[PDB]
């Protein structure tokens, strides 16, 4: 069998060059591009790294660049394995929080009052 | 850890293996320097060998070092034969690359904090 | 308890008795299509898109406006519901023209993300397509009223939160229209914030109009700093250029709304910007040079200076990381004498647990109040979304608002109680009524504005208002904890500035003739060379050249707010960090690294290098600044209200007039607002 | 084409007249189709062999992993068995019988 | 600054411009309410779009059509 | 239906048939298109920069089958082979000129093929 | 329902529901999940203890020949707490039937390779080492295929970005073709394409 | 209409080589200092 | 100087800092009644080891680190740096 149970926090290295200690990741929730109202693009945690300089390429004006990562987003399942991926390869990060709104109390019929203020007109 | 190892068990089949192939590199550095027809001094090669082994000495867990053993041994397969046509061996030395500043006042005049 | 299990597609869930079918089906993770509905608005039903086939009924109902009875089977997908969602969204896709090559909401319109999933395959109409004409309203709302599927969503917003009663419905049957009958312009606060609400691309932004399509941007969240309440924005880049912002829809502040000023203030951000260090040259000449010329120029002058000959001011929009590297430089030389631009009176407290200095009530606790009394400010034209929460909490329950001094145009039924500073003294007694109701309320709320507190009677009204404020707190106080007395601000980097331990109000620089000054004020011209001594150098450090860069010795380029990972403080003490989206242009650098780079060319060198090591220093002074987005419960002003009674300075005699005009003061405000050609484009359209 | 037009684009004489044609034209090129999840696999007769495609679908316009099997993985690893006991001039005559094309061994 | 890259290269540039060539068109007129614009010919050119011409006698070139349309 | 050199068309008397609806960009597999648009002072939107990376261009021709107002056309002329890498990046003022070295060559091939597609 | 809809059949959906059922019955040691695809495919989820014998059981029988090893692939899945996923695909010659073997693993935990069981896995098994680092056990010759000699990346996982770090260039400084940090002429503009509103009813998630 | 006289060529440098360039606007519009007197 | 300012830290819970929460009831109203020049600072919550800072002499930190005192131990520890 050769099970040999032991314990160590798995920090793997050698596969990148230097950008372990240089950068800091970010875990957050994408929340409702507000030109419309589709809520399908919630429920999945994503990541994005540091943004570095974008200069002008002096022949066209293209957005040529250094900063070799700059485009890496993965699709996470939840907050639980969100941390566990950033530590398993081991570079710094910072975590946001999921925002869910009010439930909330909305009821038609109270928009026509005898003495209240909740009263609509000009419909 | 509910996982079986590769070769070693705990640190003592391990640390005798990293010493082991070090001699195989050590007789190789004078052997290839006249073979690949490149011209530096041979002691620079022996400094760069121990450069590579000493840097990764911050490991306190087996089967990662053993994973580097498989990486370290596979390097010798191209090395003892001729599978790196005069470029890959020169790729170890960051030679024509401009020097990184690595100093705070020096970084501040050039760059948006890279 | 107090629930009904309704089998949504044959599956139990317990809602409140009196909620909606929409909120029931959205609770179990489903989307019914939404046109005539919004959560942050009222409820009508005149699009008729949500149609579910309820079980044990031959008819079809709409989920917008009906309650839920004893537990039904809300059959979402049927062989008849899809004969309805196909049905309604075939009519309204006929009387509509063939746009979207050119419709500026072309990547997010709700006739374009519903029409693939729901609905039919082809058309059978096959000629028709009525075509109405358009008009212009203001120089912000690009206006094609042809598209206009009459979902009555912009219309109710005039009766909703923005209380301007301006729009209506003109017509009958097929031919009705939405726009204003006369050619009256529509512009106030929040007036540019309709173009998010319009669910099709019939309404859009005027400066943004023809630039780029929305599948090329990179959405990075951040915070805006042009007001004291903060914001919740999202920027969008193209090639390292800023395109536009939208509100990020946070649930405490910025609900679905945003400041109308901050929406179109990004134009001057890339218009008039200084990029490079410019040397003294001995006359009023001012030309650029090497970055390593003007560093050693002021480095030797630092060691020559000692004592109160060197000072600084800071009252603009900079972060809370460059306001420590400045502080750990000028107090490692042990020569402080430093202040801000804003005039805040300090008599008993303010720096020492601060006891009232933040807005004490939360924004979420505003809706629980019952009687509000506020003095000496214009709530409409400073902190615009603050009046929006008052407007909504004036509606939907009872809420009582009175006001003292200078009747300006607020939306709802306020009343001018009086205009003298002696009104504030007499309310500690029993006179000029309501007289008891502030004590006899259940959640009272007394708000002071910083515009009247800027005057010379500021320490007088500081104890005069807090006299009757603790009088209500010593009464009951509410039940209850319920902090009552609170205050507001209008400069973002002031509460973050003061709680580092600065002194407020220009007095220390107002008494001595110091030699060298650091300008982080900077366009607020309360300090000139007139009050200064002779031609000794003063160094400007900032980003723009409105007021203080011509009257300067050596200017320094720096990044504004959309270029650095900054940290700010709202009016309650939260910390909402901005992040880097576009890297700054020119030779400008980040505004804390320059001080350490100026430290290393000087003698003393600060013991922290990276931005984490900055935050380790930021841990040392105040630990609430690394506490993100939390307002802890700590008032402790039983003692501090007594300590200000040591000072007994009397009032003044003047009508409590704010600086805020009818409208025009809202536009030209900070630095970029003056430089923005967009605000200059619209402010000439109001005086005309 | 397939008629239901959630996959096929509509005709050119149609995408200039009606309203339903453009919204199921203009959206069909910004993003692609809507593919359901669940793995799949097939192979057909390439004229030199099988052609394995193990197309992993995720559920959006952009696919997930797309691993291909081409011939030559089997057809040239078995050159070890096939060659030995023979000449050197045999070996070039071996290779043109399996019909091995490179760029196709990029699977 | 950029002016050195074309020395002896003669700067091949366009001659005509469509910045303003709408303005030399004989701006059309009908005297009706709503008109089709399948201009350039049928099944080619810009798609069908209907315009209201009541207000300073014009249409606004339809965006797509480009030709000045009015009454 | 043979593919080849790029060109741009225009209406009768010159109008810039392009409307800058960006669809040819989003389907280019090599992203050889780059377009920055702007409201021209007359009011209708047009282009400012317009690029075809004739190096990168992999000739999927989908730009010809994606424009609604049928702007870009793969013109059938294989006349090529300049001497620098610095030249084949086509700006706009090649393409309108290159679309106006000929049109009767182009205008007859579309008119003989548009019934099929 | 109509034309232009794929006509499914039930005969192959019956026997593949029948055949794979008594497979778990006769080895309840390694099999942990069996599922039938709605278009006549079969998955047999296997914990990799039985990586050799279950193949060795499908290596030979009288009711299951299955001696045509077609496809060894490798699929990474982050956010699974055991990342990778080795998936086989084998063919019965006499019966015309497809079945796949899904065996998960992790990075450092090795896998007993199929070297005596099949000799078509000679170049396939090495590929997963070169691309992921999944060290298979007891292979006679582990080497480097389809990558260049100086990489340290194992690129087919997700953290390796689109370009590498190793944009190569030549200089006449002496003779060499030297490496350099990577520099592009263009961003590779990354779009945003996921439309909202959930076009699929059947695969609806547990709503939590 | 808008078509050339006879023809042209795809020659390398005639002297003309079309020398493709940038066709955009300066974005940031750097600040101007005030004049020579104080 | 000595000195420039002092920084009071506490915690709203974890009741070791209740001596400081008592100290404001005991000596804050009278402690600042005397010496109306020294700008002492109070911040919100260290939440573990509620230290007490002092900073002076070209910016040199001096941190007395109270863990859990009584009502007079917080009264006597403050005058050590105050008189000096
Ligand atoms: S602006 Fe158009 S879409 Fe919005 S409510 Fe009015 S008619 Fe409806
Ligand atoms: S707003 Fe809707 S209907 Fe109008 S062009 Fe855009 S997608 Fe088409
Ligand atoms: S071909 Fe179409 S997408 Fe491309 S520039 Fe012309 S109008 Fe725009
Ligand atoms: S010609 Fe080919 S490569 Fe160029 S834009 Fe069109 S489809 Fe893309
Ligand atoms: S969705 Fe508003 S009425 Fe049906
Ligand atoms: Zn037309």
């Amino acid at each position: 069998i050769t099970v040999d149970e032991k314990l160590d926090i798995t920090t793997i290295t050698g596969v990148p060059e230097e950008h372990i200690k240089t950068r800091k990741a970010r875990i957050f929730v994408p929340a409702r591009n507000n030109m419309q109202s589709g809520v399908n693009n919630t429920k999945k945690w994503k990541m994005e790294f540091d943004t570095r300089e974008r200069w002008e390429n002096p022949l066209m004006g293209w957005a040529s660049t250094a900063d070799p990562l700059s485009n890496l987003v993965l699709t996470f399942s939840t907050k639980e394995d969100a941390v566990a991926f950033a530590e398993k390869n081991g570079w710094s990060y910072d975590v946001e929080e999921r925002k869910v709104p009010k439930p909330k109390s909305k009821s038609y019929g109270a928009n026509f009052s005898w003495n209240k203020r909740t009263r609509v007109s000009t419909k | 850890t509910s996982v079986k190892p590769i070769f070693s068990r705990d640190m003592n089949e391990a640390k005798r293996r990293v010493r082991e192939l070090y001699r195989a590199w050590y007789r190789e550095v004078p052997n290839t320097v006249h073979l690949f027809q490149l011209d530096i001094s041979v002691k620079q090669g022996r400094d760069k060998v121990r450069e590579m082994f000493k840097k990764n000495a911050h490991i306190t867990d087996p089967r990662v070092v053993d994973l580097l053993v498989i990486k370290g041994k596979m390097e010798l397969e191209e090395t003892i034969k001729v599978w790196k046509q005069r470029t890959h061996v020169m790729r170890f030395f960051h030679e024509t690359e401009a020097p990184r500043p690595k100093d705070f006042l020096s970084k501040f005049y050039v760059g948006h904090d890279p | 308890s107090n629930l009904i299990e309704v089998f949504v597609d044959g599956q139990s869930v317990m809602v409140e008795p009196g909620t909606t079918v929409l909120q029931a089906c959205e609770k179990v993770g489903m989307q019914i299509p939404r046109f005539c509905y919004h959560e942050r608005l009222s409820v009508a039903g005149n699009c008729r898109m949500c149609l579910v086939e309820i079980e044990k009924a031959p008819k079809v109902v709409a989920a917008c406006a009906m309650p839920v009875m004893k537990g039904w089977n809300i059959l979402t997908n049927s062989e008849k519901t899809k004969k309805a969602r196909e049905g309604v969204m075939e009519f309204l896709l006929a009387n509509h023209p063939l746009d979207c090559p050119i419709c500026d909401q072309g990547g997010e319109c709700d006739l374009q993300d519903q029409s693939m999933m729901f609905g039919s395959d082809r058309s059978r109409f096959l000629e028709g397509k009525r075509a109405v004409e358009d008009k212009n309203i203001g120089p912000l709302v690009k206006t094609i009223m042809t598209r206009c599927i009459q979902c009555t969503r912009c219309i109710r917003f005039a009766s909703e939160i923005a209380g301007v009663d301006d729009l209506g419905t003109t017509g009958r049957g097929n031919d009705m229209q939405v726009g204003t009958y006369i050619e009256k312009m529509f512009m106030s606060e929040l007036s540019g914030n309709i173009i998010d609400i319009c669910p099709v691309g019939a309404l859009t932004s005027k400066p943004y109009a023809f630039t780029a399509r929305p599948w090329e941007t990179r959405k990075t969240e951040s915070i805006d700093v042009m007001d004291a309440v903060g914001s919740n924005i999202v920027v969008s880049t193209r090639t390292g250029e800023v395109m536009r912002i939208l509100p990020r829809m946070h649930e405490d502040i910025n609900e679905e709304w945003i400041s109308d000023k901050t929406r179109f203030a990004y134009d001057g951000l890339k218009r008039q910007r200084l990029t490079e260090p410019m040397v003294r040259n001995e006359k009023g000449l001012l030309t650029h040079t090497t970055w390593e010329d003007a560093l050693s120029r002021v480095a030797g002058m630092l060691q020559s200076f000692q004592g109160n000959d060197v000072a600084a001011i800071a009252g603009g929009l900079v972060d809370a990381e460059a306001l420590i590297a400045l502080k750990d430089l000028l107090n490692r030389v042990d020569s402080d004498t430093l202040c801000t631009e804003e005039v805040f009176p300090t008599a008993g407290a303010g720096t020492d647990l601060r006891s009232n200095y933040l807005l004490n009530t939360t924004i979420a606790g505003v809706e629980e109040a019952d009687v509000v009394l506020l003095v000496g400010t214009n709530p409409r034209f400073e902190a615009p979304l603050f009046n929006a929460r008052i407007r909504k909490s004036w509606l939907h329950n009872d809420l009582k608002v009175a006001l003292i001094g200078s009747p300006v145009d607020l939306t709802y039924r306020y009343d001018h109680l009086g205009d003298s500073p002696k009104i504030l003294q007499d309310i500690a007694s029993g006179s000029h009524p309501f007289s008891q109701v502030l004590q006899e309320a259940k959640k009272p709320m007394v708000i002071l504005g910083s515009s009247a507190l800027q005057r010379n009677d500021g320490a007088a009204i500081l104890a005069a208002v807090s006299n009757i404020a603790q009088k209500i707190r010593t009464s009951s106080g509410v039940t209850g904890d319920w902090k009552v007395m609170n205050i507001l601000h209008r400069i973002a980097s002031q509460v973050a500035a003061l709680d580092l331990g600065y002194k407020p109000g220009v007095e220390a620089i107002q008494k001595n003739p110091p030699k060298m000054l650091f300008l982080l004020g900077a366009d607020g011209g309360c300090i000139t060379r007139q009050d200064l001594p002779k031609d000794c150098f003063i160094v400007y450090q900032g980003h723009h050249g409105d007021v203080g860069a011509p009257i300067a010795d050596v200017i320094l380029p720096g990044a504004a707010y959309t270029e650095k990972s900054a940290t700010y403080v709202n009016t309650e003490g939260r910390a909402q960090q901005t992040k880097v989206a576009v890297t700054p242009p020119g030779l400008a650098r980040e505004d804390w690294k320059i001080i350490r780079a100026l430290s290393e060319i000087a003698g003393m060198t600060l013991p922290y290098d990276t931005l984490d090591q900055v935050r380790n220093r930021l841990e040392e002074v105040s630990p609430n600044l690394v506490r993100y987005d939390d307002v802890e419960g700590a008032n402790y002003f039983q003692q501090a209200s007594e300590l200000s009674k040591l000072v007994n300075q009397q009032l003044l005699a003047d009508p409590l007039v704010p600086p805020q005009l009818t409208i025009k003061d809202f536009y030209m405000t900070d630095s970029i607002s003056r430089a923005s050609q967009t605000m200059a484009k619209c402010v000439k359209a109001v005086t005309e | 084409k397939v008629d239901d037009a959630k996959v096929s684009p509509p005709k050119r004489a149609e995408m200039k007249t009606s309203m339903e044609s453009l919204i199921h034209h203009f959206k069909l090129y910004t993003e692609g189709y809507q593919v359901p999840p669940g793995a799949t696999y097939t192979a057909i007769e390439a004229p030199k062999g099988e052609f394995g495609v193990y197309l992993v679908s995720d559920g959006s316009s952009r696919p997930y992993r797309c691993k291909i099997k081409a011939p030559g993985f089997a057809h040239l690893a078995g050159l070890d068995k096939m060659s030995k006991g023979h000449m050197l001039a045999d070996v070039v005559a071996i290779i043109g019988t399996q019909d091995i094309v490179f760029g196709e061994v990029d699977r | 600054y950029r002016k050195v890259r074309f020395v002896g290269r003669q700067k091949e540039v366009n001659e005509n411009f469509a910045i303003d060539l709408i303005a030399e068109q004989p701006v059309s007129q009908v005297g009706s309410r709503v008109i089709s614009c399948d201009g350039g010919g049928g099944a080619l050119g810009h798609p069908r779009v209907y315009i209201n011409l009541d207000k300073e006698t014009k249409t606004g070139t339809c965006g797509y059509c480009g030709l000045q349309f009015r009454q | 239906r043979f593919r080849g050199e790029h060109a741009l068309r225009r209406y009768p008397s010159g109008e810039e048939r392009c409307i800058a609806c960006k669809l040819c960009e989003a389907v280019c597999p090599a992203q050889a298109i780059t377009i920055e648009a702007e409201p021209r002072a007359d009011g209708s939107r047009r282009t400012t920069r317009y690029d075809i990376d004739m190096t990168k261009c992999i000739y999927c021709g989908f730009c010809q089958e994606a424009c609604p107002v049928d702007a870009i056309v793969e013109g059938p002329n294989f006349e090529f082979s300049t001497e620098t890498h610095e030249e084949l990046l086509y700006n706009k003022e090649k393409l309108l000129n290159n679309g106006d070295k000929w049109e009767a060559e182009i205008a007859a091939n579309i008119q003989a093929d548009y019934l099929y597609r | 329902t109509r034309p232009t809809v794929r006509p499914r059949n039930d005969v192959a959906h019956k026997q593949l529901s029948a055949f794979g059922e008594y497979v778990a019955e006769i080895l309840p040691k390694y099999v942990q999940q069996v599922q039938v695809s709605c278009f006549n495919e079969l998955e047999i989820c296997i914990h990799p203890d039985g990586v050799i014998p279950v193949l060795t059981f499908l290596r030979d029988h009288s009711n299951a020949q299955f001696k045509s090893l077609a496809d060894l692939t490798a699929v990474d899945i982050p956010t699974r707490q055991n990342r990778f996923e080795i998936v086989y695909n084998l063919l019965s010659l006499r019966f015309n039937s497809r079945i796949r073997v899904k065996t998960y693993t992790d990075e450092l935990t090795p896998i007993e390779s199929s070297v005596p069981v099949y000799k078509a896995a000679n170049w396939y098994e090495r590929e997963i080492w070169d691309m992921f680092g999944v060290f298979f056990a007891n292979h006679p010759d582990l080497r480097r295929i389809l990558t260049d000699y100086g990489f340290e990346g194992h690129p087919f996982r997700k953290d390796f970005p689109l370009s590498g770090y190793v944009e190569l260039r030549y200089d006449d400084e002496v003779k060499r073709v030297v490496a350099e940090p990577v520099e592009l002429a263009q961003e590779f503009r990354k779009f945003d394409l996921n439309s909202p509103w959930e076009a699929f009813p059947a695969y609806r998630q547990p709503p939590e | 209409k808008f078509i050339w006289t006879n023809h042209k060529f795809n020659l390398s440098g005639t002297p003309q080589q079309y020398v493709p360039y940038s066709t955009t606007r300066k974005k940031i519009q750097e600040w101007v200092p005030p004049s020579t007197p104080y | 100087l000595g000195l420039r300012e002092i920084r009071i830290h506490l915690c709203q819970r974890s009741p070791g800092s209740q001596g400081v929460r008592d100290f404001i009831e005991k000596r804050y109203v009278e402690l600042k009644k005397a010496n109306p020049d020294l700008p002492i600072l109070i911040r919100e919550c260290s939440d573990v080891q509620p230290k007490l800072w002092a900073r002076y002499a070209f910016g040199q930190e001096k941190n007395v680190s109270l863990n859990n005192f009584s009502a007079d131990q917080v009264t006597r520890a403050l005058e050590n740096v105050l008189s000096s």
